[PDB]
């Protein structure tokens, strides 16, 4: 029979896997932090993709009349699969995600202790850095017929990479009920077309971005090294493997 | 993404000096016009649902070839894809009615478009078609001499802007050809 | 450029949908703050040359150091140049007046403009000291009406405080 | 809710900016066309009644077969629930039209309201049978102003046309 | 399309694996459900026409109010469309029949059914009133296999649980 | 975010009715006010790069424990994020002044700010004293007192808005600490 | 682990639907497949001592030099623990037999075996001489069924197609 | 490029052949330029305005459209040709136009 009789503590398995339980009662506090703190870098970067003030062609959202209220939806169910996960998944995003955001520190001690100290921001800068400079998966665009074949080729290994079983696991999950495959087609057509309409200056900055995160996550190889120096999508290509997908 | 305002200021900074008499005069002529451009995005805004249905059903009734199998229309899922691009269509020509300039419309809808309704198999006359009928059915509404819904307004002159809104539908529909 | 309408339209794009009541009546405010405006646009294209030239001579009257060898604008030619930049800052000024925010004077002028100034050993307080002298010799009821001349106010001020 | 003010502040603050003069004359436009819309919700919180019994009465007066023993109107509890619906609706009017935008009405009627009326077999003809009926029943001078008038003949319009 | 080998197949592809015996047994499912389900569909190439005319006719004898001059069917060309749309239907479960799941039936009728129906002013229950008509009008031995039927059964409540 | 309006609405909403003559009656003290918030935003906003400067600097003169070493103002870095700390604030600060309703400073800063620094190991109490600071500069500057820098305006009463301003000032630096 | 429900469950989970006719026919597959599979399962659940011993004696028959004293195998010890790394691939057969797959066998035994006997100077060789020796010692009708007697071909043939 | 949905991860992406890709500026260019260059000899052929004797292009009231459809088909021949023979071609006809 437990102890406590009211507001009887639960801590969440994310605050469980994480040091935030403690003496103090530290687990109000910093996991209350962590939510504030994972905010304030995804709306820097978010100030960072529109300096002008007006939101651009990546912030559209939705083209049919109530499709985006469709993509908020979808959103929060994104979030609740994330909830969802085992112990070892928990602890592998962690870990990776720590990586991750430390060999995109560029060697800052500072942010490498804050990496290391806060689980939530690492992730959400990850995330985040991705998007903003407009280097990961979605931003591709397949200049060559080439490329638009090695992105497939490269794609299919990156899936088999990810899940080497049979059963679907729950990052694919492009449906919670009926009709929302339909609308998610939609939407995901409607941001490649969105790509297609991005201003030139940004394209050309995206796609040696691509190749920087290309040149990371590759490895220092001559071969891989000089297929980003062919083709910059497959930088793009590079996922991190804490998605799944 | 620019106004009237912001084409008068770029084509001052092409000619690199101030903007002057003349073109703050063309601009009281734009806010001096006012409540009549705001009136007749309304009016445009109002009936925008009835104008997608009726041009693209038209479109279809004009030849039925579009939903006889191998036409374009043939299927619940390239009809709906239509119907949102009709509607898209619409929304970034009301876009353009607010602004005065078709910047608007020339970035965010216009520019790739062709390239992908030829890489898809859409039939381009037909879209000319559609985009023609809710030109039509679109000024009509503007005009106020729509013969179904027609609603108290002040009266006075707005044809230029009429002709301002069916330029802005001949640039869409000589851009999908 | 930033502006009311193109706020507006960007914010109904970003969201996917039709222009509702609420950009009509910003486009409302537009059309009304836009002839108390644009009269400062009209006198500032009217007397730009002297509004450039009080600020720079005043400016050097601040700092005499600039015209001294070591620091930058100790030649004629570059004490053009900076006459010339004091004219392209009013020039925006004029621009951004006409349009409406910020948008003209952002995306050309301000943005950017840390790395140019702090690489060429440009001071900022030399600027700031033109602007300052320009918005204290403004008057009140005399050469424009009361009430664009906040407006005027507005643009420079935030010039000041996009700078330093 | 979508708003004026709140499309400023979002659009300011996604940004990450001060609010300088555009979103001042985005809010003057707000507070110039104000006294109309709001003199168009005190008629509406005056005469809400009538406005609801004409609008069913006027759709079971077009649609009968919804009293009868398949479709779904057919007992008192739903006719009920029908007239509390269209309640619903001109309250979201007032609301909306208090505020300036479609922000009320959108945010708590129209939002995922195909999935609900497409899930409990409620046709949207019925709706717009209603509607129709109060924006043509509406008037030119004699209960409202005719400007005022308008912006409630625009929010009815958007319910209209966000149903079908 | 939606089916039971694409499903393995496609399950295994994206694995990266050899169909194992998994795959297998699940193509065997489908060789022992076949031949029931394949004479279904050889009987609804037998008599769709007859189908088609008691859905519609049947559909119509629920809801008059079609036929009246507000809503849609009111004119001889569009309840021809009515009964050219059931026939697509009739046509897409003899497609999803022969195939095996709701592939065909799903991807060609279902997607993206609703924006277009809900557009053109198209009520649902209409066609629910000719299905469930169809699966009312079934019977048990005479005209098919039982178990062959169920599956029959099954692809039409498919569209059924699709509509509303 | 919700301005006057929607709180407005909102309770309305609550007490679950329309929304009648009496809150419409205040809400046309808000329009009526109007172009008061307007200046006074205006004035705010102008002069906000001397407030956040003078403000932090005034901190660093009331304790130079904050520049001493171990002091969290101590170096460029940590000196660059207060600086832009309270930049920050008196932009929420602003922009609860153009809404009229704290929602938006309650909603996008405010929630759970305290936990943010206790868990940074930022002095709650400095963070206090520059909000106090940039508080008394704010009023003065939105009262036209301020010593260094006086604009013409037609003048008239703005005491109740100053109350308004020192309101949202006082809520910042009570949620702070 | 990877089985016909789970593939099916998964694809529908991935998809977000109702388990429709496709996965129905996979399962019917499955329950039809059955008996063969567990036959045989009850035949290896009898035998597996006499299984293990055979295999892994014609495994050192094969191969000597495990017993010479540089490689693993050369104490009575570790004999016992090749002996025993063999039960578990028996055992596991018998599991992957009894689900339907080869899921069990995969993710207990397979997966990341390689860095496991390559880490610990492990031959696969001499594991596949003892699988290849049971499935040449197997037998078509004495002991077993044949159709059941094919199940276990594929099995074991997957662990050898899993080593090398 | 052609611009065919290809799936990469979450989200189909769409194949740039458009705006900035150089590719495709590079062959607008060349066609541009050949009819530049045909226009400009063409424009050497009939100095005085009236068009010559070689430009009459037939004969009979059907002739000129079946030119026409000659010299489309001699095109697509042109496009159905071999590696060898366009690489060939190609080389050829640089060294004879530095020639
Ligand atoms: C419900 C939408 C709507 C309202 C409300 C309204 O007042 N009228 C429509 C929009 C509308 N439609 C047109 C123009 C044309 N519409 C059609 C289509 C119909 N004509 C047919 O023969 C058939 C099949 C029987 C249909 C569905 C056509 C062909 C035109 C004219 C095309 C042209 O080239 O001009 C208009 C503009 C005319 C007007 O009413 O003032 C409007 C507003
Ligand atoms: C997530 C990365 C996924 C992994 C891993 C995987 O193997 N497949 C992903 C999840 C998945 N998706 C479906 C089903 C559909 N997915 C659709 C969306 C795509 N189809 C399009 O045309 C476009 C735009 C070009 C997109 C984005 C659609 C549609 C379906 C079919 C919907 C239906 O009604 O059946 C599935 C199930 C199919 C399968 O792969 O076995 C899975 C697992
Ligand atoms: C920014 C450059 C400013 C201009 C321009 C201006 O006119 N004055 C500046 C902003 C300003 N500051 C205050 C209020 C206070 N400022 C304080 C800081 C200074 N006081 C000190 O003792 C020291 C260290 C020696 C510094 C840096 C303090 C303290 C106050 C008063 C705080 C209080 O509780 O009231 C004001 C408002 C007063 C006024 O000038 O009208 C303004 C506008
Ligand atoms: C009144 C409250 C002041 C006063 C104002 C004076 N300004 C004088 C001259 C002058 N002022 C400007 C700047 C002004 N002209 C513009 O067109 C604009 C902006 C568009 C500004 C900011 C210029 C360029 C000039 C020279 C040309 C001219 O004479 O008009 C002025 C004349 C004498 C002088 O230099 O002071 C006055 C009196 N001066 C005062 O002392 C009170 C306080
Ligand atoms: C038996 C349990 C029922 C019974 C069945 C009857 N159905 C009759 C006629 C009829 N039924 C259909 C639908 C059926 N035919 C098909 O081919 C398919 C599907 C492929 C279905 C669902 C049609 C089209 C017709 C008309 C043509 C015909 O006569 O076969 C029928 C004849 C008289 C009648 O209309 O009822 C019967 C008796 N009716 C019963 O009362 C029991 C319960
Ligand atoms: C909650 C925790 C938290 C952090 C730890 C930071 C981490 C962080 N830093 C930056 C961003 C930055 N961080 C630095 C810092 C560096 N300058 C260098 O010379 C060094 C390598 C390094 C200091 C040791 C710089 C320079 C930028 C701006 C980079 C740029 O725009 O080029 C950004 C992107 C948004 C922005 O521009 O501010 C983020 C999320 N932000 C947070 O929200
Ligand atoms: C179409 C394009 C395309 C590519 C560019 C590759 C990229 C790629 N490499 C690996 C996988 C790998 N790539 C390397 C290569 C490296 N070894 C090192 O010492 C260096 C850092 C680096 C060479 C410079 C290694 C070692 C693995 C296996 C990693 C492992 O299993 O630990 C994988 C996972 C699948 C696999 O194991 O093969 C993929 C997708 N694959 C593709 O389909
Ligand atoms: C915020 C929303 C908003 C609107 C929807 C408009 C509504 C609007 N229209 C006019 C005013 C007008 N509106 C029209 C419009 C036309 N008359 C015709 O006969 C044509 C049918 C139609 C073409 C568009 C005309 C002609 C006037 C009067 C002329 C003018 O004011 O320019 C006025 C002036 C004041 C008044 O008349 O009382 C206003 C406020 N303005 C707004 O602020
Ligand atoms: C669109 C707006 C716009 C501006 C505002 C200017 C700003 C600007 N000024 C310079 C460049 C310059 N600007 C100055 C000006 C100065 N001389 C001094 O004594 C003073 C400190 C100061 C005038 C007050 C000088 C001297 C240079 C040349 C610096 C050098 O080459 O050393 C440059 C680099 C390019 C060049 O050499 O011209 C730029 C971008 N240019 C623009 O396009
Ligand atoms: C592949 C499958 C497939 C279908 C199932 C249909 C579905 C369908 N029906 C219509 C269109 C239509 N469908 C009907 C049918 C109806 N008339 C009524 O009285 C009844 C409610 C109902 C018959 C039961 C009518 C009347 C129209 C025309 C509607 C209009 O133009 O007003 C349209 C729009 C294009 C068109 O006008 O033809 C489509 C996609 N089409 C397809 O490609
Ligand atoms: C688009 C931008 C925009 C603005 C920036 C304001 C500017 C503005 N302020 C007032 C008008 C005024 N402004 C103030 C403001 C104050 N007076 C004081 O002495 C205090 C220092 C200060 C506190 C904020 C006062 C008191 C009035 C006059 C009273 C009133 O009109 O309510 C007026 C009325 C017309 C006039 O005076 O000519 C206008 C247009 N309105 C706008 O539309
Ligand atoms: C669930 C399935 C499962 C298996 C299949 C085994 C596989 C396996 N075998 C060993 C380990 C071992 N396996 C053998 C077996 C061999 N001796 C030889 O002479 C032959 C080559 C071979 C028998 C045919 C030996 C000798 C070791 C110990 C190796 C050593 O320590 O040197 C280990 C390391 C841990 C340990 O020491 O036990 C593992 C994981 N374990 C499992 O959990
Ligand atoms: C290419 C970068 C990248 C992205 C964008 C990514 C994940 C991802 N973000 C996605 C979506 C997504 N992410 C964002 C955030 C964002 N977009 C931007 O332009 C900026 C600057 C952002 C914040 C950093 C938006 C607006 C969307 C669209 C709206 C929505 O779908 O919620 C998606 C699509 C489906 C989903 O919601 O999961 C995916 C798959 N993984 C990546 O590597
Ligand atoms: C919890 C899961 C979740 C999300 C994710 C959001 C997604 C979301 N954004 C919206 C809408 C939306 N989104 C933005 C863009 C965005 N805002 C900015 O100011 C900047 C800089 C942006 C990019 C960084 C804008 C500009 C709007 C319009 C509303 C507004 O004025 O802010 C809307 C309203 C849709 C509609 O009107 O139909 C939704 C649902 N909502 C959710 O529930």
């Amino acid at each position: 029979v437990l102890r406590t009789v009211l507001r009887s503590p639960v801590p969440s398995g994310a605050a469980t896997v994480y040091g935030y339980v403690g003496r103090g009662n530290i687990s109000v506090i910093l996991a209350k932090a962590d939510e504030y703190m994972a905010k304030s870098v995804r709306k820097q970067y978010l100030a960072k993709s529109n300096p002008y003030g007006t939101f651009g062609v990546q912030c559209t959202e939705g083209s049919v009349k109530f499709a985006a209220d469709f993509s908020r939806i979808r959103a929060l169910n994104a979030e609740f699969r994330a909830k969802l996960g085992s112990a070892s998944k928990k602890t592998f995003d962690m870990y990776e995600n720590r990586k991750n955001a430390i060999s995109n520190s560029h060697g800052c001690h500072h942010e490498e202790t804050q990496f290391v100290g806060y689980k939530g921001v690492s992730s959400m800068y990850n995330v985040s850095k991705s998007e903003a400079s407009g280097s990961c998966s979605r931003y591709a665009s397949p200049e060559t017929v080439v490329e638009a074949a090695m992105l497939r080729f490269m794609d299919i290994q990156v899936k088999m990479a990810a899940n080497p079983t049979g059963v679907y696991n729950i990052s694919c999950n492009e449906g919670a009920a009926r009709g929302q495959a339909e609308d998610v087609r939609v939407a995901a057509l409607n941001a490649a077309f969105r790509q297609g309409q991005k201003s030139l200056g940004k394209l050309l900055d995206e796609k040696y971005q691509q190749k920087k995160q290309g040149y990371s996550f590759a490895h220092g190889c001559n071969y891989e090294e000089g297929l980003i120096n062919k083709y910059p999508a497959l930088g793009a290509a590079f996922r991190s493997k804490s998605y799944g997908y | 993404m620019l106004d009237a305002f912001s084409r008068v200021v770029v084509n001052s900074d092409s000619k690199a000096a101030y903007v002057g008499g003349s073109d703050l005069q063309s601009l009281k002529t734009f806010i001096s016009d006012g409540n009549k451009r705001l009136d007749a995005v309304n009016c445009i805004v109002s009936n925008a649902s009835c104008i997608v249905s009726d041009a693209i059903s038209g479109m279809i009734c004009e030849n039925p070839g579009l939903i006889a199998p191998g036409g374009n229309c043939y299927t619940n899922r390239r009809m709906a894809a239509c119907l949102r691009d009709g509607e898209i269509i619409l929304r970034y020509v009301s876009y353009a009615l607010l602004a005065g300039d078709s910047s608007v419309l020339d970035d965010r809808c216009l520019n790739g478009l062709k390239e992908t309704y030829i890489a898809l198999g859409v039939p381009t006359a037909s879209t000319s078609r559609a985009v023609s009928i809710m030109k039509a059915a679109s000024t009509a509404f503007i005009m106020n001499t729509a013969s179904g819904r027609k609603i108290e307004i002040a009266a006075g002159d707005c044809q230029a802007l009429q002709s301002e809104a069916a330029a802005y539908f001949d640039k869409v529909g000589s851009a999908v050809d | 450029m930033k502006s009311v309408i193109t706020t507006t339209i960007s914010a109904a794009d970003a969201a996917g949908r039709f222009p509702s009541s609420s950009d009509l009546e910003s486009i409302q405010g537009n059309i009304q703050r836009a002839s108390a405006r644009l009269e400062a646009a009209e006198k500032l294209s009217g007397n730009h040359e002297a509004v450039v030239k009080e600020a720079g001579d005043a400016c050097f009257a601040k700092y005499s150091y600039l015209k001294n060898s070591g620091e930058a604008g100790d030649s004629q030619e570059k004490i053009n140049k900076c006459y010339r930049d004091v004219d392209h800052y009013m020039r925006l000024i004029n621009y951004s007046l006409v349009v409406g925010g910020t948008g003209p004077l952002d995306e050309w002028g301000i943005a950017g403009s840390r790395e140019v100034y702090r690489t060429l050993n440009l001071p900022g307080s030399a600027y700031i000291a033109s602007f300052t002298f320009t918005r204290d010799r403004l008057c009140v009821p005399r050469d424009m009406s009361s009430q664009a001349g906040v407006e005027f106010v507005a643009a420079l001020d935030y010039v000041i405080n996009s700078l330093s």
